[PDB]
């Protein structure tokens, strides 16, 4: 019922919007459509301490699409800093995003996420990722594509915000489900191939 | 909508309407919020928006409105400050300064509007970077003076000074020219002595705490660059290490300040600075023991509870102890009176290492590696840490993470199952735990064995029996392989196996038996040295793995296959020789049962098995015997292959036949991967028919696309047919990349291969072309390209133009073809550049277009190769000397490469390739300034006769930059090119001048003298 | 609300929904797909939750109307239309596709699916 504003920052192309979309709808977006300014998305989770609601401010990473930039960070109560383990430049910029972020939000829990660990030609080695130690950030290797650790950022932030180390995600109860010219709409569906037919699932 | 009213600037600005858009954006939701967002963006990005900044400030009540007003000033100050009249500059300075004072004097505002105040301070600091000190020499004295007035002003001045320090020393490299960064550093440096006095007086004459915290926060930044004397020649270390550690609201920042001090390489000679470095550490550890927790405290439990800032403080404590001790622990290791301090600090780290927090554990694990590595070499040191190292052995062993080889895990239901995905993010942690535990074992091998044996003993009798306890113990036992003596290893391994064997027999359950199975497999797989010396045991192990290949538990079955090949990679030799009391080499027993051994395995597991056999076979160096073994190993897939061929020669459509063919090829790939050059006899057995099959399936794919459309490529049938073509290509690529007899490759393989693949690739529709063809041709050109000059030409004709048309409409389609394409052009340009000299002028133009096309990718895989091709092409052309083709190339393409390299240097969208862009540009400029280009680069009319290409190059570039960046002055451009030209032999300075230019194009009024920084 | 139901069948799967406006399939969740039979109404439903978050990505009766069609690109998936799924609350209609790790899991899913339809016929 009570909600928390979360700001999501990082270089362009690191996967911020794809990460949020995976949590909203479960889809994986392959296209890169740069965010223009910011997009706000309600994101609820069901926990043993009741439901928790995140108002996710998914900001733009490209400079020329930045919009209000640090104006988006006002009143934020948590944040995720995103980079791309296949792009060293995005890690080198983490200190810049963190700087602009903590100048508005002096004492908020922040997660550092290295995305795209599913790609085997990794460039930002695990040993290199240390910026979070002195800055009291939590770090996770994640993959929005494989879902690797994709829940960890929100579970940790929910534990910090609610103030409960034993907070866990729980199963939302499932109520009893209820009890034309689709021939065309279904024909299109059958003849449109499913994506990633070589995945294990 | 009515919210768009603020976008019209003819009318005055209705501030009330502004606050509604702001509120609708920050506190709204849905479509209203989305509409207000787009409005505020348009308002903020209006070049005149700044003129209404003071207006918004004064008469607006919403602080978010004023924040966005300052964001408009910051943007103006950063990029267009020097484009303003001198009056608009002082005015802006005035109501920024006046605003800060106005907010700090209202105690209510100062308490509640910390966001707007900090933003205003940051805005002021942007003015300082522009105006200070040359046009504001009294800012610091006036700042110091005003601090003694209001306690709120003094505190806020610490914020301003903190931000100024950050912008000058911590974040200037990317945002300023070298010259301006140096100017501001020297300026702050020249005036710091006064800054320090104010900061030291505040700290000593304690005050509003929040002022003490602000002052310490500023000190943290100063410590990054200030001289050592300010630290050790004052009483400040005592203040930090005693006073400000007592109060918890100052303890966090104080500890971070002491961490920065700790990480200084101090003069190794001054005995007094060593005493001070010892003293502040002594004081700090004393304040923690008395004010926070004793060394015996359960930090694992404290962290888990997460009261207040306990987690942050425990992290900061870990950073302080590890930072200080890694640098200065030698200061504590001789003096007997300091022994207790040394051990108490390390005992805190022992307690910190028990916290359940991966990232924190890695931080402490890094220190432990630092320590045990020092104790492994440094004489007479390890005895000091004997008790510490014993506890650490226990911490590491009980916290071992699952190795990648262990494929079984417990799920949320309590069952042992196979792992969905790999645990990619624990691989590095395991390596680090192994490194430290291996060191700890070398330091006291007896203590490590006693721990592990007794821990094991309490698993048999069930004292501490659990899946977690047997797992971590097994993983630790396996991870220390190689540390003990052979004889100790024997007794040790023997003991471990016996009890793990007993433990299996002993335990009822599907799950217990799968856990103990994975653990036994990991341990035995980790001790090849032992297996080599005990043939009977090795045979037994292998036969047991064969039994596990029949188990219905997927995890155990898959792990048996990986353990098998893991053992083989290390013990292969003991499978090719005939061991004592054996009728034949064990490889013959494996081969003769391969069908029933692998009967229940999945196809890719069967292939792994064949690859393992291939490893063994390659140990036999008698050609007759190796070829015979190879022939035996391949007997099953060759019999199925021969059967398939007879049928194929009667017009494959069967989905089950396609799967069979694919697995035959995949088996040949698996064996070829491990046998390399030795695989040639098996390859020649199938080669000719294999390529005929490649042609046959190609016709099927084409016929399917024709009858069903492009969608056919998605069907399981067509995908199955293309798998065949891909595995065929992979098999040929695999062999050719390892072949040692290149004459046979050329005279036997290459000719039929090109005839089979090239025309098929060229004459298929784009969606039917396999990027694997490009990958195969790359290997062919890499290995024998120098022997088939006409073959390379044929490859270009077949794949160059049609592939380019696939990938030159955007940067996203056909990503594999994109990458493999430029890997192919790269190797051709390296090994067989003559093929490009034969290209008609039109096709050589596309080749240049293709290279520049690669520049503009953000994909590193394409970009790096694009810049490398351009570099190598320039070398290739330069080698040719003063001949017509080299002359024509420069006349046609020199300036195309200069301007294109410049475009990607300056567009801010290809930051990743700056280094190679710079290198490429440096080579092109140096060609002219070494008169390596023999003909003039200009036209008959453009320039007087006899004008050096140096002159024309500067004129061309000056004009290019003038039109591409019209906001630069002619002097900026002239100074830049003059500097850039003088430095075209010194890459480091060359790159500095380019970075200075990238800074200046982001603003107006850049100082042209900044380009003299090197001179 | 699952204690008053029996699990007749369970299999890991990936579920898709068809976006007609974009003419593309979009993942909706990956996890355990279950056939649950209510012990009070004897009605069988599909209930599928995402891994880790345990959010419902499918909740609807295995109606007798439905028919499992194949997808042109897969031999281990089924396509069918659904008129009342309450995974996201408001009973919406969807065209669903579900893919499995193997073709035996797809064929076995089809067998169990049609059985459940018979039970719902009563
Ligand atoms: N292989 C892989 N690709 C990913 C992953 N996450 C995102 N991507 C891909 O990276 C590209 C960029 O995705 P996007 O979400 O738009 O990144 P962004 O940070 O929102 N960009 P911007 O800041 O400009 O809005 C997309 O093509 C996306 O499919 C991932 O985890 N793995
Ligand atoms: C215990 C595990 C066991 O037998 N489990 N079964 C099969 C796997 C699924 C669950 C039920 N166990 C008994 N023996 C072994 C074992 C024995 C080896 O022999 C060495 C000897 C002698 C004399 C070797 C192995 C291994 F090397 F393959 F791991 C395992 N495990
Ligand atoms: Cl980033
Ligand atoms: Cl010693
Ligand atoms: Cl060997
Ligand atoms: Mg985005």
């Amino acid at each position: 019922q009570v909600q928390f504003k979360l700001v999501l920052v990082g270089d362009g192309g690191t996967g911020k919007t794809t990460f949020v979309k995976r949590h909203l709808t479960g889809e994986f977006e392959k296209k890169y459509v740069a965010t223009l300014g910011v997009e706000v998305h309600p994101l609820v989770f069901h926990t043993n301490r009741g439901p928790i609601k995140f108002n996710v401010w998914d900001t733009a990473g490209q400079e020329k699409f930045g919009g209000l930039r640090d104006g988006y960070y006002i009143q934020a109560q948590c944040a995720i800093i995103m980079f791309d383990v296949t792009s060293r430049v995005t890690y080198k910029n983490v200190p810049n995003w963190h700087r602009d972020l903590v100048r508005v939000c002096e004492n908020i829990p922040i997660v550092l996420c290295g995305n795209k660990v599913d790609i085997k030609d990794r460039k930002v080695k695990a040993k290199s990722i240390v910026f979070h130690r002195k800055k009291n950030l939590q770090y996770y290797d994640i993959s929005a594509k494989s879902n690797y650790n994709f829940e960890k950022p929100f579970l940790w932030l929910a534990r910090k915000l609610i103030g409960d180390p034993n907070l866990e995600f729980v199963a939302m109860p499932a109520l009893a489900p209820p009890e034309a010219q689709y021939e065309h709409d279904l024909e299109v569906a059958q003849t449109t191939a499913l994506p990633d037919e070589d995945d294990d699932l | 909508g009515s919210m768009e009213g603020i976008l019209d600037f003819s009318n005055d600005l209705d501030i009330a309407l502004l606050d509604q858009v702001v509120s609708t954006f920050y506190q709204g939701s849905g479509v209203q919020q989305k509409q207000a967002q787009e409005i505020l963006t348009k308002f903020q990005d209006n070049p005149d928006a700044w003129q209404k900044a003071d207006q918004i400030l004064q008469f607006s009540t919403n602080p978010q409105s004023k924040f966005i007003a300052l964001s408009i000033l910051d943007k103006l100050i950063t990029r267009k400050w020097k484009l303003l009249p001198n009056d608009h500059r002082i005015g802006i300075r005035n109501f920024v300064v006046g605003m800060i004072i106005s907010m700090c004097q209202d105690d209510e505002v100062f308490k509640t509007q910390k966001n707007l105040i900090n933003k205003s301070d940051l805005t002021l600091v942007q003015i300082l970077k522009q105006e200070w000190p040359q046009n504001w020499p009294e800012f610091i004295p006036e700042l110091i003076g005003s601090s003694s007035s209001s306690v709120n002003v003094c505190e806020n001045n610490m914020i301003v000074l903190k931000l100024l320090s950050e912008e000058v020393f911590d974040f200037s490299a990317e945002q300023m020219t070298q010259a301006k960064a140096l100017h501001l550093k020297n300026s702050m440096s020249k005036e710091f002595e006064q800054i320090f006095k104010l900061c030291f007086q505040v700290l000593e004459q304690g005050s509003s705490s929040s002022l003490i915290v602000a002052t310490l926060e500023s000190l943290l930044r100063y410590l990054h660059w200030i001289p050592y004397r300010y630290i050790y020649e004052t009483n400040i270390l005592e203040l930090l290490s005693t006073k400000f550690m007592t109060s918890p609201d100052t303890r966090a920042i104080t500890l971070k300040c002491l961490t920065e001090v700790s990480n200084l390489k101090i003069p190794q000679d001054n005995d007094l600075i060593k005493r001070q470095t010892v003293l502040f550490f002594q004081n700090t550890l004393q304040q923690i023991a008395t004010s926070v927790m004793p060394v015996t405290a359960d930090l694992k439990a404290t962290y888990a509870n997460a009261n207040g800032n306990d987690q942050s403080f425990l992290q900061d404590l870990a950073m302080f102890l590890t930072t200080y001790l890694a640098r200065n622990r030698a200061l504590l290791e001789s003096d007997e009176s300091l022994r207790e301090l040394l051990l108490n600090a390390h005992q805190y780290l022992i307690q910190l290492s028990k916290i359940e927090e991966r990232e924190l554990f890695k931080t402490t694990l890094d220190y432990w590696h630092n320590l045990v590595a020092d104790l492994f070499y440094e004489p007479l040191k390890k005895h000091i840490y004997e008790e510490i190292c014993s506890q650490l052995r226990l911490v590491i062993i009980e916290n071992m993470v699952r190795p990648e080889e262990v494929l079984v895990v417990e799920n949320d239901e309590g069952e042992i199952v196979r792992e969905f995905v790999k645990e990619s993010d624990t691989i590095q942690l395991y390596k680090s735990e192994r490194e430290v535990l291996v060191y700890l074992t070398h330091l006291n091998v007896i203590d490590t064995e006693e721990i592990m044996i007794s821990k094991l003993a309490r698993q048999i009798d069930g004292s501490e029996w659990s899946w977690h306890n047997i797992n971590t113990l097994s993983w630790a036992i396996g991870s220390i392989s190689g540390t003990m003596s052979e004889d100790t290893e024997k007794r040790f391994v023997v003991t471990v196996i016996k009890d793990l064997l007993d433990l299996c027999v002993k335990k009822r359950g599907k799950d217990n038996k799968a856990v103990v199975a994975s653990d036994i497999m990991y341990v035995v797989g980790q001790y090849p040295r032992f297996l080599k010396a005990h043939w009977n045991f090795l045979r037994t192990v292998i036969l047991k793995l064969f039994e596990f290949m029949h188990e219905t538990h997927e995890g155990v079955q898959d792990m048996a296959c990986d353990t098998f090949i893991k053992i083989v990679q290390k013990c292969k030799y003991h499978f090719v020789i005939q061991q004592p009391r054996e009728s034949e080499p064990f490889i013959q027993t494996i081969i003769r049962d391969i069908q029933k051994t692998t009967a229940d395995l999945q196809p890719q597991q069967v292939h792994t098995f064949y690859k393992a056999c291939g490893i063994i076979i390659s140990e036999e160096r008698s050609v007759a015997e190796r070829n015979r073994l190879l022939s035996d190993l391949m007997q099953l897939p060759n019999m199925a292959w021969d059967t398939i061929v007879e049928q194929s020669t009667a017009n494959l459509l069967d989905s089950e036949t396609v799967k069979i063919i694919a697995n035959i090829i995949k088996t040949n790939v698996a064996v070829c991967t491990s046998m390399g050059a030795d695989f040639y006899p098996q390859l020649g057995h199938i080669y000719y028919n294999m390529l005929q099959l490649y042609r046959a399936v190609s016709s099927m794919i084409s016929a399917q696309v024709a009858a069903e459309g492009l969608i056919a490529t998605k069907t399981p049938k067509v995908r199955g047919l293309r798998t065949i073509k891909k595995e065929i290509l992979k098999l040929v690529e695999t062999y050719i990349s390892k072949a040692r007899n290149l004459d046979d490759v050329v005279k036997v393989l290459v000719e039929p291969l090109l005839n089979a693949v090239l025309e098929d690739y060229m004459n298929n529709v784009p969606d039917a072309r396999d990027a694997e063809v490009l990958n195969c041709m790359t290997t062919v050109v890499e290995k024998v390209g120098h022997m088939i000059p006409q073959g390379v030409i044929l490859i270009l004709q077949s794949v160059f133009e049609c592939t380019l048309d696939m990938i030159n409409k955007d940067f996203t389609e056909y990503p594999e073809h994109r990458v493999e394409f430029y890997k192919l052009l790269k190797v051709i340009n390296e090994k067989s550049f003559a093929a490009f000299l034969e290209l008609p002028p039109a096709a050589f133009k596309l080749f240049v277009d293709a290279i520049c096309w690669a520049f503009k990718h953000n994909n590193r895989d394409v970009e790096v190769n694009g810049l490398q091709i351009a570099l190598d092409l320039v070398k290739n052309i330069e080698r040719m000397g003063n001949v017509p083709f080299a002359n024509e190339f420069h006349k046609n393409y020199f300036f195309i490469f200069v301007s294109e390299t410049f475009f990607v240097l300056t567009d801010s969208d290809h930051k990743s390739g700056f280094s190679k862009q710079a290198l490429l540009l440096m080579k092109l400029i140096s060609l002219v300034y070494d008169n390596k280009i023999s003909v003039p680069l200009y036209q008959e009319a453009e320039v007087p006769q006899g004008t050096s290409n140096q002159v024309y190059l500067s004129q061309y570039l000056a004009n290019m930059l003038s039109n591409a960046f019209p906001h630069l002055t002619s002097e900026q451009i002239a100074s830049f090119l003059s500097a850039l030209t003088k430095q075209c032999k010194d890459l480091v300075v060359f790159k500095g001048t380019l970075r200075d230019f990238l800074v200046q194009i982001k603003e107006v009024g850049g100082d042209p003298t900044d380009y003299l920084f090197a001179e | 609300m699952e204690e008053d139901e029996e699990v007749l069948y369970k299999v890991r799967a990936k579920l898709f929904r068809f976006d007609a406006d974009a003419k593309e399939w979009k993942e909706r969740g990956t996890g355990d797909c279950k056939f649950l039979k209510n012990k009070k109404t004897n009605k069988v439903r599909i209930l599928m939750r995402r891994d880790k978050t345990l959010k419902i990505c499918a909740n609807h009766i295995i109606a007798p109307e439905y028919t499992l069609k194949p997808n042109v690109g897969s031999d281990r998936s089924w396509v069918y239309a659904c008129t009342a799924d309450i995974a996201e609350g408001e009973a919406e209609a969807f065209t669903f596709a579900i893919r499995f790790g193997s073709k035996e899991n797809a064929d076995k899913f089809k067998e169990e699916f049609e059985k459940a339809q018979e039970i719902n016929k009563k």
